[PDB]
């Protein structure tokens, strides 16, 4: 595929950063163009062009939506399924197992969040080099720094980048514990659940499904929706 | 056994990913680590996989896979793109002061658009009195004593700089994004949008 230097510099900076909000990659696209001064093509055409070059590598620039407010994010994602290697290469064995333990807690969690105290209790269980809570507290912040985890009120959830990177791995490894959205049929970490039945929805999914509706009803059991309906994400 | 085109393409994909995720810490990469952690039993066709990885690492990502020392079996990715932007320190730098200024300008924004002279002085040397004296003459700062020396940004900075760019500075000072500090960030949006009209 047609690959110029503005596309390479785009890919280079898209990897230094873990993940970028759509307005920041459009900023990045224009940025790379102003350091080489022709017409700035549409972001969709710019991305679709690169992905067709990445096909032989079976990776892609994949669009994703966050689970808290539903803003669009972009990350370089493997088309494969064993995409645990992207963190397995970047971190140590004990840091790796720490993330796995943390991952196990987040999935089994109802909120999609796991407290620090609950995670730090598995330090003695960690494979590889022996670490302690002080070190583990640093590694968790490193996961936050590298956009693998998100911290709220001393509790951790999966970053949108993490879901983009290894949704395939998570499902094939924890098929009984995973949660899927009733609307988009995709992996769900945090979200709202019906209290009549047991289906769950991504916060941005309930936002669009119940959009402008004066009486939100659960699509499965047609019972009144108990939770707050968010407003869909609008870039303004 | 029977390895398809996709198997080989997935193989060179593991190799280019391996080199990318590693090099980002200036490793540098060893052949033994390569043969162990990605190649595996595809060792019989390693020189072909390595070559295909090199050209794909070059054509797509713009990195030259180089053995840093002859006969060392150790490799490094070299950026074959435009020099600027982790770039120019290894060559071209602005006046040291502008760096000094940026912290003071940043430090003022950090504390809340205001700071007392003695505090920053305990920060600085770790011509602190002289540089911060003519910075006000250059209108990069303000040297008021009205209810100590109370600091603000002054007129010139707003024309050469924004609080968002300062926020981009303080983020890159040690890693972060502005977003980390929504206390600082939120007013930068009220400024960035204000820069329109
Ligand atoms: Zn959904
Ligand atoms: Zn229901």
């Amino acid at each position: 595929g047609v690959m110029t230097d503005v596309h390479r510099r785009f890919l280079q900076l898209l990897m230094t950063h873990g993940v970028l909000e759509e307005w920041d990659v459009k900023r990045l696209q224009t940025h790379c163009y102003k350091v080489h001064n022709a017409t700035v093509d549409k972001l969709e055409d710019f991305i679709n062009n690169i992905n067709s070059v990445l096909e032989s590598l079976y990776i892609e620039i994949k669009r994703g939506v966050t689970e808290d407010d539903g803003r669009p994010i972009y990350a370089l994602v493997n088309l494969a399924t064993t995409s645990i290697s992207k963190m397995a290469t970047d971190f140590a064995e004990n840091e790796l197992d720490l993330f796995r333990k943390a991952l196990e807690l987040i999935i089994d969690s109802e909120t999609g969040f796991a407290s620090s105290t609950n995670i730090l209790n598995l330090v003695d269980q960690l494979k590889g080099k022996k670490m302690r809570k002080k070190e583990a507290e640093q590694v968790l912040q490193k996961f936050v720094q590298n956009k693998w985890l998100i911290e709220k009120e001393g509790e951790f959830t999966l970053h949108g980048r993490a879901i983009l990177e290894m949704e395939q791995y998570i499902r094939e490894t924890y098929p009984d514990a995973v949660k899927i959205c009733n609307i988009c049929h995709s992996l769900l970490i945090q979200g709202q659940s019906c209290e009549t039945c047991g289906i769950r929805m991504h916060l941005p999914c309930v936002a669009k499904y119940f959009q402008s509706n004066a009486e939100p009803r659960c699509p499965h059991c047609n019972d009144y929706w108990p939770h707050e309906i968010p407003k869909v994400f609008d870039p303004e | 056994g029977p390895r398809s085109q996709k198997q080989l393409e997935l193989k060179v994909s593991e190799l280019v990913q391996f080199l990318l995720i590693k090099d980002q810490k200036k490793i540098p990469i060893k052949r033994a680590d390569i043969l162990k952690h990605v190649i595996g039993d595809y060792k019989d066709i390693f020189p072909d996989l390595f070559k295909r990885a090199a050209e794909r690492l070059q054509y797509v990502f713009g990195y030259k896979l180089v053995e840093l020392e002859p006969k060392s079996n150790t490799y490094i990715l070299i950026n074959t793109l435009e020099p600027v932007e982790d770039a120019e320190m290894r060559g071209d730098q602005g006046t040291p002061t502008t760096g000094l200024l940026m912290i003071v300008l940043g430090l003022i924004f950090m504390k809340g658009n205001t700071l007392k002279e003695t505090e920053a002085w305990d920060f600085l040397r770790r011509p602190k009195k002289l540089i911060t004296e003519d910075f006000v003459r250059q209108r990069y700062l303000e040297y008021r004593r009205i209810p100590d020396y109370e600091f603000q940004w002054g007129p010139r900075t707003n024309l050469e700089l924004s609080k968002m760019k300062v926020l981009k500075f303080v983020a890159k000072v040690h890693n972060q994004d502005p977003k980390d500090w929504p206390a600082q960030y939120c007013e930068a949006l009220a400024d960035e949008e204000n820069r329109a009209r």
